[PDB]
């Protein structure tokens, strides 16, 4: 069953074909298929358990002790310590869909293992995998082409944006910061329509700064029309807020100049000493009165200054902050809408940037400050502050905040959206199945078994909420059925009604057809694998 | 080696560049072309400059050649482009050819 | 044996001589053969190979299969060879060559065992290989009218053909009409280097697009790059090879001063030699900025004060397709932009593409270059179509060389099977049954295609040599059927170059093989 | 000169598609952006560029 061959010849000579062959091993066909189906469905019944608003979370540990709590699939595979080539092909799909939609990266996990689970069943009665992948391409095309037919628009106007709180908040619903569900959504819309293109372009990610920290609650999360800086004022003595303030944003530090090129100033008399004296004490009176000449209020650099230029600084009321980072600048630039200026000499009035507050903040007894710098005129900039208990929910919340971004980035690429809680998989099921009938004999089973896998996503809502997996599934199927509405589903949270519609469950189309696509294009890679060679030589 | 500016300022007047780095290769050329090599970047005169029928840059099978070529049935060095199925084929032609 | 006191080689050397060690070779061919035999045809399998440190590679190439073995049998290793050799000068039939090759010796394996001469066999080889080429390009089918629907139509199936084996055969005819679009955008040479090919993770297969231009990855922006536009209606494009930082005016440089003023003096001068070559830049009248060396943020927010767009530590490879798609020139020195020397597209953008950003060139109508931007779910997947369309577009490289067609699925094969049979008929008789043993050995291609496929392989070798016998050239499998068909009014085309490297290559190898009689194998040092 | 008679061995198309050229063969590019010469004057330098 493996070891790959060994025969040493019918004379007896030795007969060496690989470079340590005798240590390595070797799976084909039938039995490779069924151990990569075993290990898919693995890696897919662990992960079924953190689907819907009743899914658990997975406490991960790493090399180093440190624990995450967490329920977005792709950072549950990501930091699962896999070995097995398909459970790694399972972590990489499920950071694929992650890549491209953001949501959803639990769903594709599950989505995949169910149609390998069908595939193996298939499998067993005699079929080609190759017929199978067939299959399960063309019932993926009719449900893609089904999610189109059923699909529905909403506004991504700025005027009105309850259809994109709803989005959000279906989003956030199964992660742990749905205890503020409605002000977390509204944050993140909020967030991603500041800094957003409008013609339907990119909504580019560096323009929000998601930062956490810990202590207060985290209901204190808070949308800031600006930037949040980790440094504060460089004078103990400077004041600690500034209103209307100007800003100077400056990449040179406080200091002499000092040329790039290897040099050497020689001294050789008195006279030089001073005059190199009285060049320095000229230099750092002149970079504060060029600072102090445009009017501005504050000063922000980049890269630190010494003991003279904070003195003068403080002594000229003009409050400053040292070492902010290169990507802070650009976004304090980007914000107040000023200019980066590289040297004092080309400092004027137009390069300053202007912001309605700047503050320090304290945060209890902990000596930590921090800056903001808000109320802006037009920020195009946004930053997200998190408060929490600990800092693993701090984490958490960043990463479902990171999830409802990428799906309200999601409906600004393409408004249309269709009725989650199971509906759209429903609908897509019961498309396949009519589909099924009018093909010829063969493709029909691989249809159906892409029918029943599809099944499977309200099945797993059910069972998480407590209700019977298949009793609850058949009514809502043979409810669809009966009346035309694709928008019935399971529903999860007892809220009474089975319409989606009226509970307002939305999800991205595209959501759904990346999840589609990208599992049918990863079953049909492991289906068509029917040979192992690992190098079994159990290292250290 | 070949500088940038140097290389920037060929290009610029529409000048092919070769560099051989091993010497034999560099004097075999200077061979069948008839040049001289030259140890400064000095123009060259008259007598010192190469002539060859022919300079282009061809892909054979999926290795990139530059080849220096004559139409005269004549030389100082010419070569046998030796193709094959197998590396150790090769090897013995080649040996053959010896 | 007797033990001599001073013995002639060193310890440990090791020779097998005689029949048994041809025997063992042939074992050996066969062995490395079935490595790679579910690798064929339409209904192939992909195979999984584990290097030392747990990169798995997944690829349907048998060339790729074959170099991801550690094969040291020197007679084993000839296959792997004569399988680079045929990627190396066609790009398909990697396959093919390995599986002909174990099949002739495999067929001459019992005429060896009964003490036949070798050199017999390597003659009947030798006669048997030149016939077979000689009939390929007799009756292999050419166009000649040179039309353009034509022709393309011949490139599009060819590709087709070459595709119908991989992962992305479902998307087929979408991946062949791109390649074939891709390729006839190449000048003269059909430099493969010409073809970028990204790979986006996340994704599916239709995703993937050719950008008529070319695209490559954000690469490491500095501050303030932020503030610089994203979307040029018709920008002009300033290929560069400069360094735009603030540094030493050269390694070897070294600045005296005595007074203030000169210090004062050379540090403006620094900013201004930097700031001239960004005036110069500016000047030009470019608005998209790219530079080999890296660009500093002074640069960077230079040009974003100037709503110009720039990208430093741009790949080399990069910006010559950028050169080959507008038309530029790539400067190293600044001091003549010339209206000549910039690059020029209609639509310049960055965009957001699975996670990652790209910088687009489009509208170029002087492009002579494309990139491909090939989207999947995982690293392997994307790898493996890569390795496919790379195979297709070396087989319409190929077509577009020299456009001549043989039918595939094995038609080919059955018909220089028959050919070689009736010479074979008609020879003095020692060299008949070798001819005949390479003419049945001839008949692994379609025979491996229906054990893959799950036919049942006699009864359609038997009808297909029926076929072939009562008339009929292009009659070969057809899988979907589970029966034979005319592959030439199937459109299963390949080139004609593909089986005479094959066939040649197979022949050279098992020529070679059996050539051999004794192997001596010295200690290790 | 025995040393006059150069070798290349390039892989692919079987010994019967060997050939005799008058001149030499280098497995190497080019640097610049001219890749082809009709009335080649070549200019030999053993100093770097
Ligand atoms: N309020 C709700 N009622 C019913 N189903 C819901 C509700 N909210 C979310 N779901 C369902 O739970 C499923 C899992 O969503 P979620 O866990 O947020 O992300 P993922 O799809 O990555 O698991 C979704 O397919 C969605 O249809
Ligand atoms: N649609 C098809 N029907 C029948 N045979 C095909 C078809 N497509 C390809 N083939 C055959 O499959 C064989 C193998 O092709 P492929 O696996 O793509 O590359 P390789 O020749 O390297 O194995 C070819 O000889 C060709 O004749
Ligand atoms: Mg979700
Ligand atoms: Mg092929």
């Amino acid at each position: 069953a493996s070891m790959g061959t060994l025969a040493f010849d019918e004379y007896g000579r030795p007969f060496l074909i690989i470079k340590d062959q005798d240590r390595k091993s070797r799976l084909m066909g039938l039995e490779a298929l069924k151990s990569h189906i075993m290990a898919a469905k693995a890696v897919a019944n662990t992960m079924r358990t953190s689907l819907g608003p009743n899914g658990l979370d997975k406490m991960m540990v790493d090399k180093d002790g440190d624990v995450t709590v967490t329920n977005d699939g792709a950072t549950i595979l990501s930091m699962m310590d896999v070995d097995h080539q398909i459970a790694k092909l399972m972590v990489e799909l499920s950071k694929s869909q992650d890549d491209e939609i953001g949501d959803g990266t639990t769903g594709v996990v599950v989505l995949a293992g169910a149609l390998l689970e069908e595939a193996e069943q298939l499998l067993d009665r005699g079929i080609h995998p190759i017929r199978i992948a067939d299959g399960y391409e063309q019932a993926a095309r009719v449900a893609i082409e089904h999610l189109d037919k059923i699909s529905d628009s909403v506004l991504v106007d700025i005027k009105d944006t309850e259809p994109l709180i709803q989005t959000a908040k279906t989003t956030l619903g199964s992660k742990v910061v749905n205890s503020c569900h409605r002000q977390m959504a509204e944050i993140a819309v909020n967030a991603v329509l500041t800094v957003a293109d409008m013609e339907r372009r990119d909504v580019d990610f560096e323009l929000i700064k998601v930062e956490g920290k810990v202590g207060g609650r985290l209901e204190d999360t808070k949308l800031i029309k600006g930037v949040i800086v980790d440094k504060d004022f460089s004078h103990p003595q400077m004041p600690k807020k500034v209103e209307d303030a100007k800003i100077a944003i400056l990449t040179c530090p406080f200091e002499p100049p000092k040329p790039k090129t290897k040099h050497k100033l020689d001294v050789t008399s008195v006279e030089d000493y001073k005059a190199l004296q009285k060049y320095e004490k000229e230099k750092f009176e002149e970079m504060i009165q060029q600072i102090k000449e445009t009017g501005a209020n504050l000063a922000i650099c980049q890269w630190g200054f010494d003991d003279e230029a904070n003195h003068l600084l403080l002594q000229n009321n003009l409050p400053a902050v040292r070492w902010v980072g290169g990507p802070e600048i650009e976004l304090i630039a980007i914000a107040t809408g000023g200019r980066i200026v590289p040297r004092f000499s080309e400092l004027t009035a137009e390069k300053l940037g202007f912001a309605g507050l700047v503050q320090e903040i304290s945060f209890g007894t902990t000596k930590d400050k921090m800056l903001v710098i808000e109320q802006c005129k037009n920020s195009r900039a946004v930053t997200i502050f998190i408060r929490g208990g600990n800092k693993m929910i701090i984490e958490e919340a960043k990463r479902s905040l990171h999830d409802a971004l990428c799906v309200i980035r999601n409906l600004i690429r393409d408004n249309r959206v269709v009725y989650g809680g199971g509906a759209a998989e429903i609908s897509c099921a019961l498309a396949v199945s009519q589909e099924a009938d009018k093909c010829p004999t063969l493709e029909q089973y691989a249809m159906r078994a892409f029918a029943d896998a599809l099944e499977v996503i309200p099945m797993a809502l059910s069972e998480n909420s407590g209700m019977n997996p298949i009793q609850t599934m058949t009514e809502v199927r043979a409810r669809q059925v009966k009346e035309m509405n694709p928008a019935l589903g399971i529903d999860c949270l007892h809220k009474g009604t089975n319409d989606m519609k009226q509970q307002h469950v939305i999800e991205t189309l595209i959501g759904k057809k990346q999840q589609i696509s990208l599992a049918t294009q990863m079953v049909r890679m492991i289906l068509k694998i029917d040979d192992i060679r690992k190098p079994g030589e159990s290292e250290e | 080696k070949v500088a940038d500016m140097a290389l920037h300022y060929a290009n610029k007047y529409n000048i092919m560049l070769v560099r051989l780095n091993s010497k034999w290769d560099l004097r075999r050329l200077c061979k069948t072309v008839g040049a001289t090599a030259l140890p400064r970047l000095t123009p060259p005169v008259l007598e010192e400059m190469g002539h060859c029928d022919s300079v282009y840059l061809s892909e054979v099978g999926d290795t990139q050649v530059v080849v220096f070529k004559h139409e005269k049935e004549d030389g100082a060095i010419s070569t046998i482009v030796l193709r094959g199925s197998t590396d150790n084929l090769m090897d013995d032609i080649e040996r053959a050819v010896d | 044996m007797m033990p001599t006191p001073v013995i002639l080689l060193k310890e440990g050397t090791d020779s097998s001589q005689g029949i048994p060690q041809l025997v063992s070779n042939i074992s050996a061919c066969q062995v490395i053969a079935e490595a790679v035999r579910t690798t064929l045809g339409p209904r192939g399998m992909d195979k999984l190979i584990v290097d030392g440190r747990g990169k798995a590679t997944i690829s349907n190439d048998g060339a790729t299969i074959l170099k991801l073995l550690d094969v040291v049998h020197p007679a084993a290793k000839t296959l792997v060879d004569i399988a680079k050799s045929q990627d190396a000068e066609v790009g398909d039939g990697t396959t093919s060559v390995t599986l002909l090759a174990a099949e002739f010796l495999k067929q001459v394996k019992p005429y060896v065992e009964e003490g036949l001469h070798p050199q017999i066999i390597i003659r009947a080889f030798r006669t048997a290989t030149q016939l077979a080429v000689n009939k390929i390009k007799e009756i292999a089918v050419t166009v000649k009218k040179a039309d353009k629907v034509e022709q393309r139509k011949l490139l599009e199936k060819c590709a087709m053909t070459a595709l119908s084996s991989k992962l992305i055969s479902q998307q087929k005819a979408f991946f062949a009409k791109m390649v074939v679009d891709a390729v006839m955008m190449l000048d003269d040479l059909l430099q493969l280097k010409m073809i970028g090919i990204k790979k986006v993770q996340g994704g599916a297969l239709e995703d993937s697009q050719l950008v008529a231009g070319v695209a490559f990855k954000k690469t490491f922006s500095y501050a303030g790059f932020e503030m610089q536009p994203k979307k040029y209606h018709n920008p002009k494009i300033a290929l560069l090879n400069v360094e735009l930082e603030l540094k030493a005016e050269k390694d070897n440089a070294e600045i005296r001063v005595h007074t203030v003023e000169d210090y004062q003096a050379i540090v403006d001068a620094e900013w201004n030699i930097l700031y001239d070559k960004l005036e110069k830049i500016h000047h030009s009248g470019a608005k998209v900025v790219l530079s080999k060396l890296p660009i500093g943020d002074v640069a960077t927010q230079y040009f974003a004060d100037r709503d110009m767009f720039c990208a430093g530590r741009v790949p080399e490879e990069d910006l010559k397709r950028t050169m080959m798609a507008c038309g530029g020139s790539i400067q190293t020195s600044v001091n003549a932009l010339s209206a000549d020397v910039l690059g020029r597209c209609q639509v310049f953008e960055e965009t957001q593409i699975g996670g990652e950003r790209y910088n687009f060139f489009t509208g170029c109508p002087k492009a002579k270059t494309c990139t491909f931007i090939l989207r999947g779910g995982a690293e392997q997947f994307m790898e493996e179509t890569e390795r496919s369309l790379h195979d297709a577009i070396m087989i319409v490289r190929r077509a577009i060389k020299n456009d001549s067609v043989v039918a595939g699925g094995g038609a080919i094969e059955m018909e220089l099977s028959k050919y070689l049979r009736d010479y074979s008929r008609t020879i003095p008789g020692k060299q008949q049954l070798l001819i005949g043993a390479y003419a049945k050995a001839l008949e692994i291609i379609p025979r491996q295609l229906c054990d893959n496929a799950g036919f049942d392989a006699t009864n359609i070798l038997n009808k297909l040599r029926a076929r072939h016998a009562q008339g009929g050239t292009w009659y070969g499998v057809d899988i979907n059927n589970e029966d034979i068909a005319d592959n030439f009014e199937a459109f299963v085309w390949e080139p004609a170059m593909v089986r005479i490297n094959a066939l040649t290559a197979a022949s050279e190898a098992a020529c070679l093989i059996v050539s051999v009689d004794e192997t001596i194998k010295n200690p290790r040092s | 000169n025995v040393d006059n008679i150069r070798v290349c061995k390039i892989l692919g198309s079987g010994i019967s598609s060997s050939s005799v050229l008058h001149g030499m063969v280098f497995k190497k590019e080019t640097e610049g952006d001219v890749t082809s010469v009709k009335d080649a004057k070549i200019a030999v330098y053993s100093c770097p560029f």
